[PDB]
């Protein structure tokens, strides 16, 4: 088929669908070749033991993108970041300016998961939550590892697949509580959170190490 | 192309 324009895809899907639900999934967001890609360079990463345990069995290791055999996680990043651009300070009352670097995690199967959270509970700046799936053929009635998010103001969970090549938007703030249920395969995703200028420059978090 | 308004997903091809 032929993939929704990055502009279009912004103004008449994201922008909306989070504002009405703060939470929005876009499936096929890169097409196969390039979601391959994107993991046999994860599967490099965690094969050459870049990874390093990050409540939760997560391992975790940080791309900026540029790094040689990261390529293709390079060109996730800048899609993400064009998506931003162009919702063009639509997304509720956020001023976006900056984003942190990608962290790219995996669950090793094993039941491993995450205890339910708030990805920012304490005002330090990250509005958006933007998650990328790569685990081809993922089945959670196989291999569990379903994101369940529990909206604040709704009765209903949601749960969210981690399908291949599959992107997530979700607010980062107490809207959104979640958790990673028991994985028993080995599963990877790709996250980027964004930040409110304002929000952010307001330093409530002091990081010392 | 087509976006169910009250759900949270579409796929973009
Ligand atoms: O992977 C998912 O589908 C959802 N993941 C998370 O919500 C998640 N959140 C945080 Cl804050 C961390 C933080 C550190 C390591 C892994 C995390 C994680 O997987
Ligand atoms: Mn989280």
């Amino acid at each position: 088929t032929k993939p929704l324009p990055a502009l279009k895809l912004a103004l008449e899907y994201i922008v909306p669908c989070m504002n009405k639900h703060g939470i929005c999934v876009v499936d096929d967001f890169l097409g196969k070749e390039t979601g391959q890609q994107i993991g046999d360079e994860v599967r490099a990463l965690h094969d050459t033991g870049k990874f390093t345990d990050g409540i939760r069995g997560d391992k975790i290791t940080w791309i900026e993108g540029k790094e040689p055999g990261c390529e293709t996680i390079g060109l996730l990043m800048s899609s993400m970041d064009d998506l931003i651009r162009h919702c063009n300070g639509k997304l509720g009352s956020y001023k976006i300016n900056g984003r942190t670097k990608a962290m790219v995690a995996c669950y090793p199967g094993n039941g491993t998961g995450y205890v339910r959270h708030v990805d920012n509970p304490n005002g330090d700046g990250r509005c958006v939550t933007c998650i990328y799936y790569l685990n081809k053929d993922w089945d959670a009635k196989v291999s569990g590892g379903i994101l369940r998010i529990f909206p604040e103001g709704k009765a209903q969970f949601a749960d969210i697949e981690p399908k291949f090549d599959r992107l997530l938007f979700f607010w980062s703030d107490r809207r959104n509580p979640h958790e990673v249920q028991p994985a028993y395969a080995t599963r990877y995703a790709i996250t980027v959170w964004y930040f409110d200028a304002d929000e952010r420059a307001r330093a409530k978090v002091k990081y010392l190490t | 192309x087509v976006w169910l308004t009250d759900t949270w997903v579409l796929s973009r091809t």
